[PDB]
């Protein structure tokens, strides 16, 4: 469920530049969806059916 | 084992388990239904949830038949008949198979007997 | 060897081991079974786990059918029977596969008699 949460918060941030400090928030998401989708979604919790 | 036409049906992973959703597990069960009881009856049909991930352009349920993209090396068919011919050539019983000839009979004393009615003479 | 359309399974890597987690073993057990066992009765189907990984845009769970892309060279069939043919040929006992011939016969004293009771009689 946390984990699920992080990806949302992620995708919503911005980048952002106060003068003196700036932070690309842009290329998160798309490197946190490669490791959910491969460490998470792709990992079946069951047996199939013939 | 000739699968071909057997459906298959494509889940994500999340569906397939144990700690899956309710919603999810019911969805499973009925599919359970669906490849044991489906027919080819009046009131055959299918509806399917489709959804086309804007990644990787592919759907990610699908409902579809196994297919074969080749065929079958040796015709079975000519090759037993071949050796069914060949067993009874060795007994000389090809009466067998041709059946009773107008020129063929099994007498013995007869002028054109056949070769497996000489065989039991011997 | 025509192993064309036998069940092929496509597992990640990861799955194959002794370290994997017991789920997964229970899983490529459940895979030995259905390779083992299943056949093309009337509640023949499938329900196989699927997801196109976002990277290369193929799918890691692969079941399909081993298919094969040619035909045999020659037609052993044909090739078999000539070469019977011509063993026939050589001991001149055609009348073993064609039959009894209305143009032939077994009788020496006769005018019709065949080539193989002609070689009986040398």
């Amino acid at each position: 469920k946390a984990l699920k949460y992080l990806l949302f918060q992620v995708a919503k941030m911005g980048d952002e530049k106060v003068g003196g400090v700036y932070l690309r928030n842009s290329s998160r998401f798309k490197s946190l969806k490669a490791v959910y989708d491969d460490l998470v979604k792709s990992s079946v919790s069951g047996l199939p059916y013939a | 084992r000739d699968l071909v036409g057997m459906p298959k049906i494509g889940l994500p992973p999340d569906y397939l388990g144990e700690d899956a959703e309710p919603e999810k597990k019911a969805f499973v069960k009925y599919c359970q239904e669906v490849v044991n009881d489906l027919i080819a009856n009046d009131r055959a049909g299918l509806i399917w949830p489709r959804f086309i991930d804007p990644e990787t352009k592919e759907d990610i349920f699908e409902f579809s038949l196994v297919s074969r993209q080749g065929a079958k090396a040796y015709d079975t068919g000519s090759i037993i008949d071949r050796y069914s011919k060949q067993i009874m050539m060795a007994f000389m019983s090809d009466v067998l198979a041709m059946g009773q000839s107008k020129y063929g009979s099994f007498s013995l004393a007869d002028s054109k007997t056949s070769l497996l009615a000489m065989s039991v003479d011997i």
